[PDB]
């Protein structure tokens, strides 16, 4: 669904780094690796957390029984 | 054994302890002497020359393997072959031809229109080992 | 041993031999009191 | 008989040179596809056995020859229509069949098998 | 036309009856009442040989160009692995592999001794 | 070995009709040829005292294959070609045109 | 799971003799002197005779299997353990098999050396009416690989032909577990009721 | 071997080759009763033996010049019982059950097999563990709880 | 289970303080016993382990 | 520089569902045999299978109990007024809802939420012909709500782009292929059935135990009608030397002498039958005697039958009751009706000459099997089978229900004429009265089949089983759901057999049936899954232009040649024997056909055509050039070495074909084709397994079963669903280690797991063989949490 709060392995907050990661890939045009480093993710456990995140919530939200069309 | 105590076992066997004075060649010759020999085992070719004249003439020629070949492979003599053909085989052949003539004249053909017999848990059988 | 009626009602013989039978299902074997069932988990400290 | 509809009887039939003397006479049968034009070709290259080669307007052909039922009907007269050929039934001396053959390309191994 | 034990009409092609069943001197076709015979049909014969596969024997097997029987002595087990023999203590020990039970269950190994010839079955 | 052709006839003249293995016939009867007007279909018909002959051309074979018959010379080495249609001929007997009631019991 | 450069050299050299084995065994069962070529017309006719008979194919399979399995045993005896990069007690894969904790030297050899000949219902790989064991192999191919002999190991990986053949032998066991009507339930129930 | 067969004009067509073929594989040249084939296997634990695919002791008794008649083994328990007695059949049961387990390298104490064999031979016959063998048992309640 | 047919039941939910800790300061999310691999021969998982680590870094 | 994951591309597509062509075409190619099968029911040439089916069931006759009163022997013979009832056209409508006046569109989402069926109005133009069309009455009759397949010809979603699907409460890349019946998604399971229009020489001990002096040898051809209904014809070799024709009508088997069924088709002589079976091999004493037994036996048993008409009349007289064709139909009409409906139906009506040629070929193949010249064809092998698609099966049972529907109209009229007599057939009032006294709800009957899987039929079709034709399209996770539409079963009847040969993985399955993806235990080797690049034939085309190409390539016409046996090559196109050639030339034609097939220069030769060449062998398969183009065929793409272009291959032709796996393994003079990627031989789930070429065989198999049982993502449109039970992983993650085909199927839309730090360690003491440890602090942080 959404970006998890804290890394499953150690507990480093990762939830504030999702939207910032896409901005480093889009606007800054950086590679996956360097973008994660600039966010402050050096442990491979914290690295995979954001890198491997799917974000199905954006797909899920497109079905809204409260708004027409 | 335990469940049925069968008098009619699938593979009935006998273990025969051979002496020391009986050689490996002698024992193999003895094996041949007891082993069941069929006419099929000594025949190489059968040529039937069906000629109709005057009467259905059937010239049956029994081409066997060489005399020394089947005598060394089945321990069967030419005299032994003569007795079986002249007493068993011809009487068995005559009975088979007579039976085939009767079977030909009995039923002329299958009955047309009359139905004949057909040639030949469901979810449980489709369940995998983990299911 | 009774005539076919247009599955029939089971007789007292059928009651004693329903499946495995009254003797096998309720005498030789029985459901018991003061008993529990659970998935087993390993433990080297016990 | 008279049936089927749209079928007209053949009154005029061209002459066939049939004699069968003895320095002898030979009757040949040839099979041809609908794609090739018989009136265009005025010469046909053919040799004994299965080995044959032919090229008519980009298309390649092969004339299969076989030694060995069909019955030949030759017209005796235009009014007598058709009658069975005989000398003493009649069989063809040599039978041929034209088959369209295409040249399959050799595999470019140096281009397809790559380490 | 006459072919082997069969005889067909040259006019229609219907199979003609046996000369023994019908009346003597003359024979006729069921389709067209054609004048027959020409008396040149003769007492025909048909040479019928055995199936060659009809008599399966130890001698017929030996007549085959390829090896049909394996030697009693020349029988090498199925492979050899360096495993300690439980019988006395041997290095050379034969083996066999297959996957029994579930797809989750491990691989079963079937060991075989060389010194005595003792079979085995152990998963781990 | 290139063999030369003298003449080619695209008009009906000589025809070939396959019956069966061992066909003789009285060798005095006539066969009436018919034609229909891309590819022309031919029909053969003959009559006898005890027999009757009927032939036709295969629809799948006519449009795809073109059969020709020629006469060869041993000295001149020239062939006179004439188009011949192959007719699948069947022979009907006096025994034919025999039938029982349309509905029996 | 790794072999040393020395140990891996031994593996490739013993497995280099396995290519000849396929045709050698095929020439032995067929009975042909001087060891005829793999593309010999008389040999290919002789192998067809073998293909049509269940017994004749059995003699061919048992001879070729015993010969390729002898090549397997050689690879395993040389490479394990004298050719393994990491050695006992530190090589835990080796340690678990020797200690009896889990696994055997057979599993260890499939991982580090070769899977060997894939045996299906006592014989080799099933063959089509065309004489082909797979659409990739030549009809009546006199090669060990075509018969199901896997030179590949699970460490280095297995080729698609070997993969399909391993799939056959792997499933074969699970099929036997599905078709096994024999149960010890009633046999024990009959004894216990009379011996209680 | 050549022989001519004369049939009537009414017998007409017949497939003689197929008829002959079937009778040849049915015709026995020589057969010793109840025995099909006698083979020579590899000596079992050093013992020179011959394995028969059939059972007839009285026939083998005549082959005293080749076979040691006091050591002639057989897997068929009922056949052994009929000729050599209940104790011999009892010994065949303990040996045969042991062959089933020893092949799969499973060791079962002979104390178990001997008890099972003694229970099968308790009536001097060869009783099996089933409804038939059970008929000769005192407890009707035990019988009722079986089937 | 991993994508290599190595299924196992959850024996316990081990505390991070009691869990083995890496040089990096990471404690594993899941612990697989080494005695699983010699019988199953799931080497695909072994190469998946060093591939997944390389790709995460 | 790498084989990376699309992160920026993925998230953009999540927010923006495409308005153009949907992404991941392979996902739609997975449900291609399902949607295509149902699409061919109405759309395509000849007006679809359903219009062909009602054209094949024909008329249903009943006569009025009224006299002629003519000023006569005609009065006694007068049966009354004729009533021939049939169905000309069959219409299917997209799901609608009327409220009695104006109709409204009803979408699948509504059907799921309402817990109802996604039905479409079934219409069929009934023909009420009196006294052989002296007055005709037509009426378009509403025959209930027929359950429609999703994303098909009659579904509202088929046109819709990913954007439109989301706006209609469905998945962005919705596959379809299933039916919404009472809120439950149910699909028709694909079946493995005998390859159409091919004589199969089979040895079966079953054939012996049925009758007297019956052998193991026999021939079996599964003839299929253009409407996809099948009719199997079996040939039996009796020990007497007699050959009998076996068939089935209603649910009963019937036996007739082959020499009788031959003489009924077309007028022939005994020598024409002789030349037809025995070619130039006249000296073969084995054949010389067997054929004499047939011809003399027929002359002995039936001496009266001397012409084609008498034979047809004798056949009509004995089958007038079973075929129910009565009481004005002559024995000649009933006789021909038996032939047209039973004997080699794949060649159909106005093809009796073709049926005669094919029957003689079957007798020669039968005699080659008895002698040993020919090895028996294996029915369990992939080469001698095709795949009965769900949509085709649906069309077959529909044809059965409309046949029943017409029988019921006649039954009501028979009730009427046997009592009150009522009125005449020319009155529209009477027709309307009969029609509303007949149960016309075919929709409910078709809804039953999709709700129970139980096959209720008068013929029983050409299938052995009667249950489990339908299964719930289980959506516990997408991996299990997509595998359903790629799963194929041999048959429920085969599951209850001691034979292991059926379950055995064979080389014939290479690239068609996946070697990995098969369940453990009871369904092992029975419940197979197709390869990801494997395709199934929906129809046939350009088949009529191929004989012209063959005849030009040197194929001698079968009508003129008259020579048969294994000594010569037999050329056939969809079971239609067209000619005869030598075995040398036979391969030349087969190789040159493939060349002009891959080349886009030839208009009459399609790339999807199967060229099944069988070379001559010593006691091997029956040789011939058996070409195929028809429906249900198994097809796969390969790279053809000359020209370097794609070629479509079937399991029958592959057996003799040399296809290299990798281009580096291509051997000279012994290879004609090469694979595109070896990944083409595996299923979707089998390809998704990382480094599967490094794992032991049963572990790769168990992973397919595992991924199917995982708590992953069953969908994202859940707020508009009402399913029995769903399992949803909250924190889904994209695999770092993955096959590139994971993206090709867009599996990121449905994550099945999570990337975890896994240490291969024995430390806690609680982990050992079947037990593993999970981190407490990881679980506390939401690791592997599900709902
Ligand atoms: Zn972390
Ligand atoms: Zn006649
Ligand atoms: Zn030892």
């Amino acid at each position: 669904m959404i970006v998890p709060v804290r890394c499953f392995s150690c507990g480093k907050v990762v939830g504030d780094k999702w939207e910032s990661y896409l901005n480093l890939l889009q606007e800054d045009e950086l590679d996956e690796g360097t973008a994660l480093s600039r966010l402050g993710l050096k442990r491979y456990c914290c690295r995979r957390m954001i890198l491997t995140h799917v974000d199905l919530i954006e797909k899920f939200l497109r079905y809204n029984p409260l708004e027409k069309r | 054994i335990v469940m049925t105590a069968s008098a009619a076992i699938k593979t009935p066997q006998m273990t025969l302890p051979i002496w020391n004075d009986v050689s490996d060649e002698q024992a193999d010759t003895f094996c041949k002497s007891i082993s069941k020999v069929l006419l099929s085992e000594v025949i190489d070719k059968v040529i039937v020359t069906e000629t109709t004249g005057t009467a259905r003439s059937y010239v049956i020629h029994m081409r066997f393997f060489d005399n020394n070949e089947y005598s060394e492979e089945y321990d069967v003599s030419k005299e032994e072959l003569q007795n079986v053909i002249s007493n068993q085989f011809i009487h068995l052949l005559e009975a088979a031809i007579v039976k085939e003539i009767k079977k030909q004249k009995r039923t002329t053909g299958p009955d047309i229109g009359v139905a004949v017999p057909r040639l030949q848990n469901s979810k449980r059988l489709e369940e995998d080992n983990d299911e | 041993k009774a005539q076919g009626r247009t599955v029939p009602i089971p007789g007292v013989k059928q009651a004693l031999e329903k499946k495995e039978g009254l003797f096998r299902k309720h005498m030789m074997g029985k459901r018991v009191n003061y008993a529990a069932r659970s998935v087993i988990s390993p433990d080297p400290n016990i | 008989f008279s049936i089927p509809d749209g079928f007209k009887k053949c009154k005029h039939l061209k002459n066939f040179p049939l004699n069968g003397d003895n320095k002898q006479q030979q009757v040949w049968l040839i099979k041809f596809p609908s794609n090739v034009d018989i009136s265009k070709l005025k010469s046909l290259p053919v040799d004994f056995e299965s080995s044959t080669t032919m090229t008519i307007d980009k298309h390649d052909y092969k004339i299969m020859d076989d030694t060995d039922n069909m019955t030949l009907l030759v017209p005796s007269e235009s009014k007598e229509s058709l009658k069975i050929a005989s000398t003493a039934p009649l069989q063809f001396d040599k039978v041929f069949s034209v088959s369209e053959t295409a040249k399959i390309p050799a595999i470019d191994y140096s281009k397809v098998r790559v380490p | 036309s006459v072919v082997g034990s069969l005889i067909f009409c040259l006019d229609c092609g219907d199979l003609l009856e046996n000369p023994n069943a019908v009346l003597g001197s003359n024979v006729e076709c069921s389709q067209c009442k054609a004048i027959y015979p020409k008396s040149q049909f003769s007492n025909l014969k048909v040479v019928t040989t055995t199936a060659d596969d009809a008599f399966p024997s130890s001698l017929r097997a030996k007549k085959s160009v390829v090896k049909t029987s394996l030697k009693k002595n020349e029988l090498k087990d199925g492979a050899t692995i360096k495993e300690k023999c439980p019988q006395c203590g041997n290095e050379e020990m034969n083996y066999h592999t297959l996957q029994l039970r579930s797809a989750d269950e491990g691989a079963t190994v079937f060991y075989t001794c060389t010194s005595c010839g003792y079979k085995f079955r152990t998963n781990n | 070995s290139e063999i030369e052709i003298e003449s080619v006839q695209d008009q009906p003249s000589v025809a070939v009709g396959s019956f069966f293995k061992g066909f003789r016939a009285p060798s005095d009867t006539t066969f009436d040829l018919y034609k229909k007007k891309e590819k022309d279909e031919f029909v053969l018909h003959g009559e006898n005292e005890r027999l009757e002959y009927e032939g036709y051309t295969d629809s799948s074979s006519q449009a795809s294959n073109q059969y020709v018959v020629g006469l060869f010379n041993p000295e001149k080495k020239s062939i006179q070609l004439y188009k011949a249609p192959v007719l699948v001929s069947k022979v009907v007997s006096k025994s034919s045109k025999n039938l029982r009631g349309p509905k029996i019991k | 799971l790794r072999l040393t450069a020395e140990g891996n050299k031994w593996r490739t050299d013993i497995l280099k003799t396995s290519v000849d084995t396929g045709r050698e065994a095929a020439a032995e069962v067929t009975n042909l002197d001087k060891d005829t070529p793999a593309d010999d017309p008389e040999l290919l006719k002789r192998l067809q005779e073998i293909l049509r008979d269940n017994n004749k194919s059995g003699i061919l399979d048992a001879v070729t299997s015993s010969k390729v399995n002898a090549i397997t045993s050689q690879v395993v005896s040389k490479c394990v353990p004298d050719g393994t990069m990491k050695k006992f007690p530190c090589n835990s894969m080796q340690a678990m098999a020797l200690s009896g904790a889990k696994g055997s030297n057979v599993n260890v050899s499939q991982i580090m050396c070769l899977l060997g000949q894939q045996a299906l219902e006592g014989r080799r790989v099933p063959v089509m009416v065309s004489g082909k064991t797979l659409p990739s192999f030549k009809p009546y191919e006199t090669d060990a690989m075509a018969g199901g002999y896997v030179k590949g190991r699970f460490y280095s990986g297995i080729k698609p032909q070997e993969y399909y053949f391993h799939c056959m032998a792997g499933r074969e066991g699970l099929i036997d577990t599905a078709v096994k009507t024999s149960r010890s339930g009633y046999l024990q129930r009959c004894l216990t009721k009379q011996l209680e | 071997c050549e022989f001519k067969l004369e049939l009537a004009a009414d017998t007409e067509k017949l497939l003689m080759v197929n008829i002959v073929e079937e009778i040849c594989r049915k015709s026995i040249i020589r057969q010793i009763p109840h025995i099909d084939r006698c083979v020579h296997p590899e000596p079992e634990n050093g013992k020179r033996v011959l394995v028969t695919e059939g059972v007839n002791f009285q026939a083998m008794w005549d082959q005293e010049a080749f076979i040691d008649v006091d050591g002639i083994t057989s897997n068929d328990v009922a056949a052994v019982l009929k000729t050599y007695g209940v104790e011999a059949a009892r010994n065949t049961i303990v040996n045969e059950i042991n062959n089933v387990f020893s092949r799969y390298a499973i060791s079962v104490s002979f104390r178990h097999l001997d008890l099972i064999a003694d229970m099968m031979t308790r009536q001097g016959t060869y009783l099996a563990f089933n409804r038939q063998g059970m008929e000769t048992s005192t407890s009707s309640f035990m019988k009722m709880s079986y089937e | 289970s991993s994508r290599h047919g190595q299924k196992g039941v959850c024996s316990r939910k081990w505390p991070t303080i009691d869990m083995p800790f890496s040089e990096t300061g990471i404690q594993p999310d899941i612990i697989i016993n080494p005695h699983a691999f010699p019988s199953r021969m799931t080497i695909g998982m072994f190469v998946e382990s060093l591939a997944g680590k390389a790709g995460a870094l | 520089r790498t084989a990376d994951f699309r992160t920026l591309e993925r998230e953009s597509r999540f927010i923006n569902p495409p308005k153009d062509k949907s992404a991941f075409p392979l996902l739609q190619e997975a449900v291609q045999p399902h949607i295509g099968s149902f699409n061919a029911l109405t759309e395509g040439p000849d007006g679809g299978l359903l219009n062909l089916g009602v054209k094949d069931i024909g008329e249903k006759v009943i006569f009025d109990g009224k006299p002629l009163n003519s000023e006569e022997i005609s009065n006694s013979g007068y049966l009354g007024n004729k009533l021939s009832v049939s169905v000309e056209q069959v219409s299917i409508a997209k799901p609608m809802s009327n409220d009695s006046a104006v109709e409204r569109k009803v979408y699948p989402s509504e059907s799921r939420q309402r817990l109802t069926s996604y039905r479409g109005k079934l219409l069929l133009k009934l023909k009420w012909s009196v006294n052989n069309g002296e007055e005709n009455l037509f009426e378009v009759r509403d025959c209930g709500g027929l359950p429609v397949m999703l994303q098909s010809n009659r579904c509202h979603l088929n046109k819709m782009s990913p954007y439109e699907l989301v706006q209609h409460k469905e998945e962005s890349d919705e596959i379809g292929g299933y039916f919404i019946v009472n809120g439950i998604e149910k699909l028709i399971r694909m079946l493995i059935v005998q390859r159409r229009n091919h004589p199969m020489a089979i040895i079966r001990p079953s054939f012996a135990n049925r009758g007297a002096s019956y052998s193991h040898y026999g021939i079996q051809i599964r003839s299929v009608r253009p409407d996809q209904t099948s009719q199997t014809n079996v040939l039996h070799y009796l020990n007497d030397g007699q050959v009998t024709f076996r068939f089935s009508w209603r649910k009963n088997e019937y036996l007739v002498p082959v020499v009788m069924i031959l003489k009924a088709l077309c007028h022939t002589s005994d020598r024409e039958i002789f030349d037809g079976i025995i070619g130039n091999d006249v000296k073969d004493s084995f054949l010389t005697d067997r054929l004499e037994l047939l011809l003399r036996g027929f002359k002995k048993r039936y001496p009266h039958l001397q012409n084609r008409t008498q034979v047809l009349q004798y056949l009509g007289d004995k089958f007038r009751v079973v075929f129910q064709a009565s009481p004005d139909q002559s024995d000649l009409e009933v006789g021909q009706e038996v032939l047209d409906r039973i004997v080699l139906v794949h060649l159909g009506k106005d093809g009796s000459q073709d049926k005669f040629r094919m029957l003689l070929f079957m007798i020669r193949k039968l005699y080659s099997l008895v002698a040993g010249e020919c090895s028996p064809d294996n029915p369990d092998a992939t080469q001698h089978q095709e795949v009965l698609l769900g949509g085709f099966l649906y069309g077959m049972i529909l044809k059965e229900k409309i046949d029943e529907y017409l029988q019921n109209i006649i039954a009501q009229v028979r009730m009427d004429i046997n009592r009150g007599m009522a009125i005449n057939f020319k009155d529209k009032r009477y027709m309307s009265r009969v029609l509303m006294r007949v149960n016309e709800n075919i929709g409910s009957k078709m809804q039953y089949f999709l709700s129970t899987g139980n096959l209720v039929s008068q013929s029983g079709l050409d299938l052995q089983q009667v249950s489990g034709y339908t299964v719930v399209a289980e959506k516990i996770n997408f991996y299990r759901f997509i595998s359903h539409f790629r799963m194929v079963h041999r048959g429920s009847f085969f599951a209850q057999l001691k034979t292991t040969t059926v379950r055995k993985l064979l080389p014939e399955s290479w690239g068609f049936l996946c070697p990995v993806h098969t369940p453990d235990g009871s369904p092992c080797g029975l419940l197979n899954h197709f390869a990801h690049k494997c395709r199934i034939s929906t129809q046939q085309s350009d088949v009529s232009r191929i004989p012209s190409i063959l005849y030009s390539l040197g194929v001698a016409p079968a009508s003129h040649t008259f020579a048969a046996g294994p000594s010569l090559c037999c050329v056939q196109i969809d079971g239609k024997i067209i000619g005869w050639v030598s075995h040398e030339q036979g391969k030349i034609i087969a190789d040159t056909l493939r060349y002009w097939k891959v080349e886009g220069k030839t208009p009459g030769l399609p790339i999807d055509l199967e060229i099944g060449y069988v070379p001559p062998s010593t006691r091997g398969q029956y040789p011939g050039l058996y070409l195929f183009g028809g429906h249900s065929r198994m097809l796969r793409p390969v790279r053809y070495l000359p020209l370097d272009k794609e070629d479509i291959v079937g399991p029958f032709e592959q057996v003799y074909m040399n296809i290299a796996v990798t281009p580096q393994e291509i051997q000279n003079n012994v290879h004609t084709h090469v694979e595109f990627t070896p990944t083409n031989i595996l299923s979707i789930l089998a390809n998704l397994t990382p480094f599967s070429d490094f794992n032991q065989s049963p572990r790769n198999m168990y992973q397919c079963q595992m991924g199917k049982q995982t708590m992953g993502t069953p969908g994202v449109a859940l707020c508009h669903r009402s399913d029995n039970k769903l399992y949803r992983l909250q924190t889904g993650q994209t695999p770092i280690v993955k096959a590139n085909l994971y993206d090709d199927y867009g599996m990121d839309n449905f994550p099945n797991g999570f990337n975890a730090v896994v240490a291969v360690i024995s430390y806690t003491g609680y982990d050992m063989d079947d037990a593993m440890i999970i981190n407490k602090s990881a679980d506390e942080r939401g690791f592997g949490y599900g709902t």
